[PDB]
C-alpha cells in the first residue's frame, strides 16, 4: 500500500 | 469567501518539467517523473478541498489512487486546450508535443486519446469555474465496486459539488447540463485507455522506463486491484 501518498494525509 | 472563487485559489499553477528538448524513451521517462510531481500538488489541493478532509483517511487514499491518472488528464486537456485552442499537447509550457514528436514511435496511439479529451474541451467551449468544478468530481467518480468506508460523507460532499457546477454552468443552464455530464462519464472510458498504456510500460521492466517512487507506489499498489477489475465509475448515463 503506498507509501507516500499515505504520509501526506497523515 | 465564495466556494468557487477557493476552488481558483487552490488550484494547482503548472509545473515545469525543465526538460532537454534537445527519444521515445527519455520522452516518456521524463512525462513519469514530471508527473509525480503533479500528483503531489494534486494531494495538496486534496487536503484544500473543502469537504475533502471530512473524508476518511482510508477513501482518501483511495479516491486519489483511482481517480489520480483522471485529474491529470483532464487537466492536461484544459492546458492544451487553452494554449493551442486544441493544436498541440501541452504538458508543461516548455514541453509542448507537436505533430513531429507525435511520430516519435510507440507514442502515436496514446496521445491521441490525450488530444481528445481537449478536444471535448474545444467542441464544448468550456469556462474555467466549469473545469474546476468538473475536476472536483472527477476526484469523485472512481470508487470501489465494494462501497466505500464513508458512503454517507461521500454522497453528500459530492452532491454539493454537483449543485456547484450548477451554479458555474449558470454563469454562462439544463440543456447544457446533459453535455458535460456525458463527458464527465466518457472520461473514465479514455481514461481506462491511458491507465492501461501505463501499467504496460511500468511492468514490462526490459522498456526502461522510469517513474518516481511516487508513481512507482502508486500503480504497483493499485495495478491488481484494477486488473482484476474492483473498480465503478459513478456515472449519470
Ligand atoms: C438538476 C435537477 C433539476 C432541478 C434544478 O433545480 N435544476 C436546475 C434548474 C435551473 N437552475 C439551475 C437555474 C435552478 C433555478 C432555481 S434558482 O434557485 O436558481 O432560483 C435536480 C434539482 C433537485 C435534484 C434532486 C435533489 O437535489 C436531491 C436528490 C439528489 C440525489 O443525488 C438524486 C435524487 C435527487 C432527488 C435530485 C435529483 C435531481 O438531481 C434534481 C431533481
Ligand atoms: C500513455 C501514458 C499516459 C501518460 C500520462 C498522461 C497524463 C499525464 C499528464 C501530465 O501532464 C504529466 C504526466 C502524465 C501523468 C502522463 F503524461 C505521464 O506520466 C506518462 C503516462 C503515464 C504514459 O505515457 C505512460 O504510461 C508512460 O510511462
Amino acid at each position: 500500500r503506498p507509501a507516500i501518498l499515505y504520509a501526506l494525509l497523515s | 469567501p465564495t466556494l468557487i472563487s477557493l476552488l481558483e485559489v487552490i488550484e494547482p499553477e503548472v509545473l515545469y518539467s525543465g526538460y532537454d528538448s534537445t527519444t521515445s524513451t527519455r520522452l516518456m521517462s521524463t512525462l513519469n517523473r514530471l508527473g509525480g510531481r503533479q500528483v503531489v500538488s494534486a494531494v495538496k489541493w486534496a487536503k484544500a478541498l473543502p469537504g475533502f478532509r471530512n473524508l476518511h483517511l482510508d477513501d482518501q487514499m483511495t479516491l486519489l489512487q483511482y481517480s489520480w491518472m483522471s485529474l491529470m488528464a483532464f487537466s492536461l486537456g484544459w492546458r492544451s486546450y487553452k494554449q493551442s485552442n486544441g493544436n498541440m499537447l501541452c504538458f508543461a509550457p516548455d514541453l509542448v508535443i507537436n505533430e513531429e514528436r507525435m511520430q516519435l514511435p510507440y507514442m502515436y496511439d496514446q496521445c491521441q486519446q490525450m488530444l481528445k479529451i481537449s478536444s471535448e474541451f474545444v467542441r464544448l467551449q468550456v469556462s474555467y469555474d466549469e473545469y474546476l468544478c468538473m475536476k472536483v468530481l472527477l476526484l469523485l467518480s472512481t470508487v470501489p465496486k465494494d462501497g466505500l468506508k464513508s458512503q454517507a460523507v461521500f454522497d453528500e460532499i459530492r452532491m454539493t459539488y454537483i449543485k456547484e457546477l450548477g451554479k458555474a454552468i449558470v454563469k454562462r443552464n439544463w440543456q447544457r447540463f446533459y453535455q458535460l455530464t456525458k463527458l464527465l462519464d466518457s472520461m473514465h472510458e479514455m481514461v481506462g485507455g491511458l491507465l492501461q498504456f501505463c501499467f504496460y510500460t511500468f511492468v514490462n521492466k526490459s522498456l526502461s522506463v522510469e517513474f518516481p517512487e511516487m508513481l512507482a507506489e502508486i500503480i504497483s499498489n493499485q495495478l491488481p486491484k484494477f486488473k482484476a477489475g474492483s473498480v465503478k465509475p459513478l456515472l449519470f448515463h
